[PDB]
């Protein structure tokens, strides 16, 4: 049996985490009060890997909830399937983290570190095997930021050989909800590339495209726009979940898909998404799926293809369907779009093809993309930074917290040593 | 008396093996159950425990789970002996280092246990019939570890297997090629005769003769399933030439290291389409050397047969078997070796295969065509073709040197690539002295 | 200051004690996963008989039961094979006029006790 | 068949024996009244170990309830289980405690305590095979020092072939509700040192930590922290009133956990202690028992473990319950915790296990602990009482009752001369 | 008419009893009252007393209670003689003092004078089958005090030891290195054989095929009754070779000093696991001498057989049992000393193993593999290794030394299992003279 421990911090990954339980246990077919309600006994085979179980069939999720200011665990507490984690992996921390990445990593986050390693060894040791720990927090903003890239600091060094996916939302272009999100994205993308094996960058503007442009939907809120993204960290753990055909774990895709140490930054897409007046008029197939999930429109990061070169693709395939158009068309995309593929990595497309697909339809596709165009991404936080830290501005609090210029200085050196590799793959 | 071992070594392994038991069962008598409802051959596959329960001579392996909890779940969980079919609790996660240096040690052992135990209740230990893939990490890395071991062990013995080669234009992962060129290079020196059935043309002919729109793994797997069930057939039931396995093995290979044989299934039809023509025993021979029927995917025009043996099931008058050789030796379209004239070896069964509910028909007659060819090299080139381009700056190599592996195994690996395709080509010239 | 610890403590307790719902009286057993223990042989601890769960007892026989007289569809593509695995129309397959099967004479009988 | 004959000297004492005679009448059947309602016939089979049997079928307890000043008579008297002790054993006595040892130890304590003797010494006496005493006080303040004490030293020598358990609370260090108790606590260790078989140290500090951070209670009164106790009392002594398997005694505790004839100061702990929140999250099991067995809050002695090697480790198990998860998983506690474990005395962790747990649960689990980290209760004496006796104040009184200042300083020297054994045991 | 006493001493020996008379019990037709409904049989372990009843040859005997009140309660109440079971007043508490020296000499009269009566009506008696621990102050110190007596008072008679062998690794008591090697310096002289099982290799047993993740003691003590079962069978039924206590002790032993051999349970399947065996006399006899299924934790690779015995109970072929035994004969895994070429033994027992409710399945065949091996070097230097530690500064001596025991004998404990050391390394060498 496999398992994944799933770590929750900040106040976006708190709510990220929170939606994604609401998805796996309506997957499995469980009531709020934690009572499995289920139809298909495919939901309990596999069910020891989000919910361990108690007596009565008591299944609670194996999540740790952190947060430095709490209101956010509150909001989830009161939310609808908020009665149903451990009270003592409620993690709660009597400060503010007040959106500062010197005060998430060397303040009074990392007094409560020490807690959050004590909750989360707790749930490491109380099974056989450790897949690994799946994170969500905010890559720009304080907290989940600052949590991340200390909390994953810390359980590298403990657990070494396990499976890190750091779930993020990077720093938006249109907008942007903190002044200082250049300042702890690009030091916090700096603990991130040494630390984290698998890790997936959403794009808030991405995700309103999707729900605008292709869901056409009216009014959308973080309800929902939360709950495109808890579809795609659904998928990718499903070969793992139930029975599965040419099955793909957390660890079959990661070492097929990062070719390099470094290059682990990927581009996540559930796509059997519809317009409502349009779901009537769909001729729902597995060619018109690939043609969705390759069309970059619902691509849960705003980075174009067309403006760069892929590097690796899967597709977390799940539902009941023949597949020569599965491999006939991972080859017609790769015959139809050459110069998009490098051709240092040819047949360069992982299939995986769950059997049991998600309620609602009966095919699901999580499209997975690692390109060149996360370079367009990383750059723009890049001359953010560099814009900002020129006049050394929003600056004097993270100097005072317990820091210096010199680990701003290496963090965009580091940045900028990331402007290395995935360029010159760019151009072979 | 006469049996052999099928053992199932990754998920393709289990697959394919699925297959296997499903056809054997309704071939011989067997419920889903081991019981037998209401006379020697089940001796080959299946032994015989007291009140009709029958246990398959089966292992099968795989480093991770949910694919044996298929089999366990599924309508034949009483058949095996579920302390046969062995799991680990971690996936080797397509990486030949994890299949054969990281994760091995928690199963080899007892997989070889398994196998010992299973080889002192045969009687005549004939050979095995090991069922891998050159793809992913279980299929690849496990299945090179048992290599050496079991031919530590039981070296008189025999060994065929059944690998998927990886795909002419469509794979499916990005490391394939790197599983494949280690384990074939493992496999090169202690493999002993080794059916390639390559995926791609599993499709074409799957779209082609049997004319169907929606086949799964399982409809594919059922052709080598048929495949497979016709090659160790003769070892099972009485026939006009009775051949052996050890006579498989001593044919298929001219050299000690040309040991990859390309098979093909001939009635490939589907039902609703053999209602229209003769599935004579002309035709039965023609289909199989046509260049639109062999399960690898490769023209036999470009290269040179060596040696073919051809299976024939069912109602096979043993002369016009003679008369079909005599016409196809004399067209110019297929070609010899200037070295080996006598090339068609004749095998005589005198039973009809048995139907599967599915989509193959129940044909009268049925030849498996087993042909050792140099079409093969141009698909070994291109392999190692890939992976100098994908090891031209070590691309996915820091994941195999973390686990275990050493760099220049690669390297030995690509050098032994390099000898196998010149000898190819070595004996593929023809003489002059 | 463990004066005002105590404080947020307390207003935790009372939170969870006026918003907990307790689980109501299901007890939803998984199927897949028991193991039990044995009890000691003559003692007036145990032999008691306490009675059964008739929902369990028919309920392993249901989880014991096969896919297809269980799931009335064909849930995964593995449940594709073995489906249909009554044969096809009467083989009548003990005529020898055509079947070939191997049978077990007195000189194999005695083969087949040699060596081992 | 064996007795046990239990002593309440103080306040401290007298109640924790009153709610350890409420936990097992609760355990054994018997009302306020006297009268047996159990369920099951091994409730009586072996009632005669703490209940003399009386006529007309009603069992009281074989117990003398001790103090010094005559309100806390009444008080049990009063309270819920009242009316079952034997009134010839309310000793009262109508004098001055004034929190004092001198009080108790060298003056009317004396005269009152031959009385005590008297009126033990009959259901001492009334027996088939007594195996010993179990003495319920403090060293904290009067009465169950000075009584106590003294007590301890004429039975031990008038009855010199028992087990003697007595059950302490020692200081804590954030309070005491006695200034003198410093010395009260030095003078009382020296007696208790060469006397006592099996001495229990429980820190009132410990005790309010499980309240908090472990029980999750709201307003924790000194009934539910006796409660523990109590609860830890009827763990220890349990294969003697309900059978199972590896029956453990008095004397099999005793050889198998002190060491030396020094080393007999031991620390408790308690452990399916779980939060009336918390309680349908768990899935009660033996492994799950175990973590929380050792875990550093549910010792009830205020030391941190980590601050020394245990000398010796016992668990007493109570529940129907298979033995693979008691003996590996103490192998494995065992095996990760190395160090803190001593590496001249192999395999040091014993094992008992009865059948029925207590009511109301369904496994439980009792912790017996000897360790090098008693330290920090001694050395945490010690420094008070050196800067509390180099002042020589506070002590004009000691010296007006028959004291004199010489005792003080080989009690001193005796108490401290316990931490040396105890320190070359942590490095060997 | 071919009787022995069964005595039970300590809370294990007490346990042990306590599921080998139930089994026993099942074995013929004894009811839980004690009659049967209705030929010689039962007189080997149950007497007949006129009106119908089958008491046993037993004394249950223990210092504390608590253990054997639960006899005097229980389901088979009726079944034992009312003063057969002993008990004192209170715990010898681990202690080889309280064990021995003060607190056994009011108990000693007491047993053996019920020792002697039971032997009064006793016939043909061939021994004592003695059931105790090598942990507990009981289970060590009386059963010493026992063994003096006994040696004293029936100095020719044979006495068999099934004593409970200390855990390894893991342990459930801290003074077991101490109790252990005493009782193991007295009862070395007086013990004619001690047949020899510790805990967690029933642990792995069970955890390995009978596939029960929590089994208890009374599911070891289960397995230790068919192992009492099986050798004392040919003394209860009729078989093709029939050996009895003496000859096992004459023939398992080889030395005055060296007369601690091992055992090992065949099939231990578990219900849903034997329809896929064929459970033939083979691979039974296999598993036995295969190092997974060894009665205690010492590898049997580490070490040399010198004697076994085999007692096939069951439907066994007269000759399987030494086409088996020339099987294993030929395997260089099984290094046997040069000093004993001829050193099986075979006994035959028509009389399959019966099964009690619980989880072993009905076998048709089993054996009881008795072995005398070298092997317990290895354990016994793992058990002074205990004790070199703890007496190194005089730990946990002062109870022995307050409760009557001289503490000069450690130092003679010391040198006598020294002694016994070094006879298992001037017994294991190879002869070159
Ligand atoms: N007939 C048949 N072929 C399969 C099936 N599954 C996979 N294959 C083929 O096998 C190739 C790789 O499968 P494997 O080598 O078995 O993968 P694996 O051994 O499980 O290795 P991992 O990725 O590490 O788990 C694919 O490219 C497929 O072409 C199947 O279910 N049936
Ligand atoms: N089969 C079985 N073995 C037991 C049982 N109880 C104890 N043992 C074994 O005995 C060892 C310790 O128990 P004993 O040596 O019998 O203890 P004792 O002889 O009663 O001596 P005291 O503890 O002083 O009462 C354990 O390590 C077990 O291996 C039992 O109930 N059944
Ligand atoms: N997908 C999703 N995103 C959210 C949700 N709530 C907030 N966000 C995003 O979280 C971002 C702010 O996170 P941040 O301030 O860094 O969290 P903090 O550091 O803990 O304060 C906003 O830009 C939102 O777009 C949600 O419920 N679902
Ligand atoms: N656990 C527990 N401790 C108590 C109780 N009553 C008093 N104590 C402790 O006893 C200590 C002082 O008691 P003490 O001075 O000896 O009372 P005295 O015997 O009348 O002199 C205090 O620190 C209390 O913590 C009780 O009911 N339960």
């Amino acid at each position: 049996m496999r398992e994944i421990v799933h770590l929750q911090a900040g106040q976006c990954g708190n709510q990220i985490g929170a939606k994604f339980w609401e998805v796996i246990s309506d997957e499995h077919g469980i009531d709020p009060t934690g009572t499995y309600h289920g139809d298909s006994d495919l939901q309990l085979e596999r069910i020891n890997v989000y919910y361990n179980e108690a007596t009565g069939g008591k299944y609670v999720p194996r999540a740790v909830l952190v947060d430095l200011e709490p209101g956010t665990m509150d909001s989830v507490r009161s939310g609808p399937f908020g009665q149903i984690f451990r009270p003592d992996n409620f993690v709660f921390g009597q400060s503010g983290a007040g959106n500062n990445w010197a005060k998430g990593h060397y303040t009074e986050g990392a007094e409560l570190v020490d807690s959050v390693l004590d909750v989360v060894r707790k749930e490491a040791e109380s099974c056989d095997c450790l897949q690994g720990f799946q994170l969500t927090h905010s890559l720009g903003g304080g907290t989940g930021s600052g949590m991340g890239t200390l909390l994953i600091s810390k359980i590298r060094e403990e657990y070494p050989d396990r499976i890190m996916n750091t779930f993020s939302v990077v720093p938006s272009p249109k907008v942007s909800d903190t002044v200082v999100e250049p300042y702890n994205a690009t030091l916090s993308v700096h603990q991130l590339v040494e630390n984290t094996d698998e890790t997936y960058c959403i794009d808030n503007e991405a995700l309103y495209d999707i729900c605008f442009r292709t869901l056409k939907l009216t009014t959308p809120t973080y309800g929902d726009l939360n709950h495109l993204v808890s579809a795609t960290m659904s998928g990718v753990t499903t070969c793992l979940r139930f029975p599965g055909q040419l099955n793909a774990d957390l660890r079959k895709l990661a070492v097929n898909m990062v070719p390099f140490p470094r290059l682990h930054f990927f581009m996540p897409g559930f796509a059997p998404l519809t317009s409502r007046g349009s779901q009537q008029y769909r001729a729902l197939t597995v060619p018109e799926l690939t043609q969705q999930m390759f069309d970059a429109k619902n691509m849960m990061a705003a980075c174009d293809p067309r403006h760069g070169r892929y590097l690796t693709v899967a597709a977390v395939f799940r539902g009941r369907m023949s597949m020569k158009e599965v491999d006939e068309q991972m080859l017609n995309v790769q015959n139809k779009n050459s110069s998009y593929f490098v051709e240092w990595i040819p047949n360069n497309v992982k299939t995986a093809v769950c059997d049991i697909p998600p309620r609602g339809l009966k095919m699901s596709a999580t499209f997975i993309g690692n390109s060149t165009a996360i370079q367009e991404l990383f750059k723009r936080i890049s001359e953010q930074f560099t814009a900002m830290f020129r006049r050394k501005a929003f600056l004097h609090w993270y100097t005072g917290e317990g820091m210096d210029e010199m680990e701003f200085t290496e963090a965009e050196s580091n940045m900028n040593d990331l402007g290395n590799p995935v360029v010159t793959r760019g151009a072979c | 008396q006469r049996e052999c071992i099928s053992v199932h070594v990754g998920q393709a392994g289990v697959q394919i093996g699925n297959a296997c038991w499903e056809l054997y069962c309704l071939e011989h008598g067997i419920q889903p159950d081991g019981q037998m409802p209401s006379d020697d051959s089940f001796n080959t596959f299946f032994s015989e425990t007291g009140a009709g329960k029958h246990v398959p001579r089966a292992v099968f392996v795989d480093l991770e789970p949910t694919v044996i909890d298929e089999v366990r779940t599924g309508t034949y969980r009483q058949l095996f002996h579920p302390e046969q079919l062995i799991t680990g609790k971690e996936d080797a996660a397509n990486n030949y280092a994890r299949g054969h240096y990281t994760i091995g040690k928690e199963l080899i052992d007892l997989v070889l246990d398994r196998i010992r135990k299973l080889a002192d209740q045969c009687t005549g230990l004939q050979g095995f019939l090991i069922f891998h893939s050159f793809g992913g990490g279980t299929g690849s890395g496990f299945t090179s570890l048992l290599m050496e071991r079991l031919s530590v062990d039981y070296g008189k013995k025999s060994k065929l297997e059944f690998s998927i080669y990886p795909a002419p234009q469509v794979s499916t992962a990005v490391v394939e090629p790197y599983n494949s060129i280690l384990t074939t290079h493992t496999t090169l020196e202690h493999s002993d005769c080794a059916f390639m059935v390559d995926n791609e043309a599993i499709y074409d002919i799957c779209r082609r003769n049997l004319d169907i729109e929606r086949p799964t793994y399982t409809n594919l797997n059922r052709l080598i399933s048929q495949i497979v069930s016709s090659i160790t057939a003769s070892l099972r039931f009485d026939g006009a030439l009775n051949v052996d396995l050890t006579e498989f093995q001593t044919n298929l290979v001219p050299y000690p290291r040309i040991h990859f044989p390309l098979a093909t299934y001939a009635p490939v039809i589907s039902a609703e389409k053999a209602y229209h023509e003769q599935l004579s025993v002309a035709e039965i021979t023609n289909a199989c050397f046509e260049p639109a029927n062999q399960m690898v995917k490769c023209d036999p025009r470009h290269g040179k047969y060596m040696a073919c043996c051809l299976l024939y099931r069912g109602d096979v008058v043993p002369k016009d078997v003679n008369a079909a050789i005599a016409a196809i030796k004399t067209k110019r379209s297929i070609q010899f070796v200037d070295w080996c004239p006598t090339g068609f070896k004749v095998g005589i069964n005198y039973q009809p295969p048995t139907v599967v509910p599915g989509d193959l028909a129940k044909v009268q007659r049925a030849v498996c065509m087993l042909s050792n060819t140099t079409a093969i090299a141009e698909a070994w080139a291109r392999l190692d073709h890939k992976f100098d381009l994908m090891y031209a700056k070590r691309a996915f190599v820091h994941w195999y040197v973390g686990e275990g592996m050493e760099e220049g195994e690669f390297s030995e690996a690509r050098e032994d690539m390099a000898a196998l395709e010149k000898d190819y080509e070595e004996v593929g010239m023809d003489s002059v002295e | 200051d463990e004066v005002h610890q105590n404080q947020i403590l307390r207003e935790l307790y009372l939170k969870e004690l006026r918003t907990q719902i307790l689980y109501t009286q299901y007890h939803v057993n998984p199927l897949r996963k028991v193991h039990t223990i044995a009890r000691k042989p003559m003692s007036w601890h145990d032999n008691l008989e306490e009675p059964e769960d008739a929902r369990f007892l028919n309920l392993i026989h249901h989880a014991a039961q096969g896919p297809r007289k269980k799931y009335p569809e064909t849930q995964t593509e593995s449940q594709e094979i073995g489906w249909d695995s009554e044969p096809l129309v009467n083989p009548a397959r003990d005529d020898r006029r055509l079947n070939h099967f191997r049978v077990y004479n007195d000189i194999t009988l005695y083969k087949a006790k040699m060596w081992s």
